[PDB]
């Protein structure tokens, strides 16, 4: 947003967002390991995204 | 089981210009082997008799040569033998004398030595390769057709050559060095968690040297298989092609030179590829065995860990003299509740000034014994949770395959290693919070023993009224 | 931001870049002003209109940046998200009193800014059961309550020491 608002430049910003949000971002909780229990496979996923941004 | 290594002659090194690759199974070069299908060649052209006769003497001087250096420098690939199984074992370093590190530097030096010692030495039957080259420029400059030639060995020998390349296995390799490369960084990204919790450093230096010399035949390996890769395309590469019936002399000398330099490049390459597919398969072998060792002492750290981090014991500590002070109290109030009900009769019928601070008394001490019990069921609620992280754990423990095979057992002990480390934000926020409820159940302590003195207080004041 | 490890990370992803072998690799620095814990602890307590006794909640974890440093006493009101049509529809008015609110739907710094609007003394966040699905209930996170973005002690120029602050 700063640098669509302010700067003038366009920006993209993307996300596998489930239906409800992420249940805990600025937590003490947030580790890999729930992580891993929220998502079960992670490599594929994460995979995507990367295939996605450097297309 | 498997505790040495027998084979050493994978070792190598190539010259200073990086044009010509010794290498210490027979016959060193892949130029001989040129020499050889050079000689099919000319068994093919009548003219050229002068060329076997020549390469029956070469063939003797420089198989003669390359075994001679070979046992010059096989009493120093004896030593480095030596230093070897020294290295790969702990049980042969624990009968040593002498620390890791020196013994490891003196690895290197009798390294380079045994690669100085070879080269040295071959120097000069590469002179003599040089001189053989010449030798069949001008028997092959020899001949007569200067114009239009046929280029029937060329059209014939690359069939032959493409049934010995299709003869000739390449996925089982490709597929091979990507899974077995693979499974080689995992192991030393491995070896760097597992560093840092088990204690002793003789296994875990073996492992490490293990894992270097793994790296340097992986690196032999991708090298051999590229060149075997490379030589396919180019042979079929030129199968694709133009086909031209029609070659200049000197055409005709760099294309015969030119294909059977692709040739000995892929029998050189095969030779290679299987000595080297061997050697990862026998190191490999050592590495899961000394793994094996390994697992057993990485299961104690565990379960030290398991009771170390989630401060379960204090905790019951917390909660016992909570609860100890709850019975306590309540007890208290049980005692005096008969006393308090009759100096609830005498306020109303008179003088009601100071009952109205024993009334206050009356609702501080109920309101505090609630405030109790709320504090006492907060702590046993986020001790709820904290024995909820513990036991995930637990059970994470008890649902591994035992029946790991090989070396996944290690990685999952690191993975819950792993998740024990990951608990610990939310652990120390719980403990931390029942250590300030556990404050609040001590200053109520304090208040509610001055309200049982202002109780009594009271009660010689109604007995003086 | 600022910290040790922080530092340790950013020469760790320095190294991969240059290991990378990218075309050019540079770092930057400048100074800002944050907000960070005290010594002392902050805590939500519940005060009786009799004065004599007080009972205490739980003293968070978390932390809001950017807030005021103070301390305040009142009547508390429950605010759903703070969203201005929310806010227009209260039964009981706003002012003078101290706003909950869930987390969602909006930045924490329009919640705050809406209910400073509306002239409300502090703000308390939480997360409840049907927003937020989850075992624990002792769960503390973390937010700022700046509206707009920056560093608020530079607006408009940089942080850098050419400014001289
Ligand atoms: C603000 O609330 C107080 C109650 O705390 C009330 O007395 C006052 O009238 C309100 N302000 C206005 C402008 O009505
Ligand atoms: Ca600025």
């Amino acid at each position: 947003f700063p640098f669509l608002a302010y700067s003038g430049i366009p920006a993209v910003s993307f996300c596998f967002c489930e239906d409800t949000d992420y249940p805990y971002l600025g937590t003490t909780m947030d580790t890999y390991k729930e992580l891993i229990e929220r998502i079960p496979e992670l490599n594929k996923v994460a995979r995507a995204a990367a295939e996605v941004a450097g297309q | 089981s498997t505790n040495t290594t027998d084979n050493i002659d994978y070792f190598d090194i190539s010259d200073e210009s990086n044009y010509y690759l010794i290498s210490q199974l027979r016959p060193h070069f892949s130029n001989i082997y040129f020499f050889d299908e050079f000689k099919r060649y000319a068994s093919y052209h009548t003219e050229i008799k002068r060329y076997e006769d020549i390469h029956k003497t070469k063939v003797n001087s420089l198989l003669n040569e390359a075994s001679r250096a070979i046992g010059i420098c096989n009493r120093a690939k004896n030593t480095v033998k030596g230093l070897i199984n020294i290295l790969e074992n702990p049980q042969k370093f624990k009968t040593q004398r002498e620390s890791y590190d020196v013994k490891l530097r003196q690895y290197e030096e009798k390294k380079e030595a045994f690669r100085g010692c070879l080269l040295n030495k071959n120097r000069k039957n590469l002179d003599q390769i040089k001189k053989i080259n010449n030798e069949i420029r001008d028997l092959l400059e020899k001949l007569k057709c200067s114009q239009d030639c046929q280029t029937n060995v060329y059209f014939d020998m690359i069939k032959i050559y493409l049934v010995d390349f299709k003869k000739m296995p390449y996925e089982n390799y490709d597929t091979f060095i990507k899974q077995y490369k693979n499974s080689y960084l995992s192991g030393v990204d491995m070896i760097r968690k597992i560093e840092k919790q088990i204690d002793n450093p003789v296994t875990i230096n073996a492992i490490k040297f293990t894992q270097k010399e793994m790296g340097y035949i992986i690196d032999r390996f991708e090298y051999h298989l590229q060149k075997v890769k490379h030589s396919i395309d180019q042979v079929t590469a030129l199968s694709d092609g133009v086909k031209p019936k029609q070659v200049t002399k000197n055409r005709l000398k760099e294309y015969y030179f030119n294909i059977g330099n692709y040739y000995s490049i892929f029998k050189f390459g095969k030779d290679s590829l299987n000595m080297l597919n061997k050697a990862l398969i026998h190191k490999e072998k050592i590495v899961h065995n000394l793994l094996g060792e390994l697992f057993g002492h990485l299961e104690e750290r565990i379960s030290k860990l398991i009771d170390s981090e989630y401060f379960i014991t204090e905790s019951n500590n917390i909660i016992s003299q909570s609860e100890e002070t709850l019975k306590l109290a309540e007890d208290v109030y049980d005692k005096n509740t008969k006393l308090i009900e009759d100096l609830t009769l005498y306020p109303h019928l008179e003088i009601n000034e100071f009952k109205k601070d024993y009334d206050n008394n009356v609702e501080d001490l109920r309101e505090s014994i609630i405030y109790i019990q709320s504090y006492v069921s907060s702590i046993k609620s986020a001790y709820r949770y904290n024995v909820l992280e513990k036991d995930s754990v637990e059970s994470k423990q008890k649902n591994i395959p035992a029946n790991s095979n090989a070396q996944k057992k290690v990685d999952e002990l690191l993975s819950i290693i792993d998740s024990i480390s990951y608990s610990n934000f939310s652990v120390a926020e719980n403990f931390q919070k029942m250590k300030d409820y556990y404050k609040e159940i001590e200053k109520l302590k304090i208040k509610i023993l001055q309200l049982i003195e202002a109780i009594k207080k009271y009660q010689q004041h109604v007995e003086e009224l | 931001a600022g910290s040790q490890k922080d530092e340790n990370l950013a020469l760790y992803v320095e190294n991969q870049f240059r290991e990378f072998k990218l075309s050019k690799v540079w770092r930057d620095q400048h100074f800002v002003k944050i907000q960070v814990k005290d010594s002392a602890q902050n805590s939500v307590i519940i005060v009786d209109k009799n004065g004599r006794l007080v009972y205490l909640v739980e003293n968070p974890g978390g932390y809001v940046a950017y807030s005021k440093a103070a301390t305040v006493t009142g009547k508390l009101v429950h605010a759903n998200f703070g969203t201005k049509k929310d806010f227009e529809d209260l039964y009981t008015p706003v002012n003078g009193s101290i706003v909950i609110v869930r987390a969602g739907k909006i930045t924490f710094a329009e919640k705050v800014a809406n209910a400073e609007s509306l002239n409300a003394i502090g703000v308390l966040i939480y997360m409840d059961q049907t927003k937020f699905p989850i075992v624990n209930a002792e769960l503390s996170f973390f937010g700022h309550a700046h509206l707009g973005t920056g560093d608020p002690y530079t607006p408009g120029f940089p942080s850098f020491n050419h400014t001289q602050f």
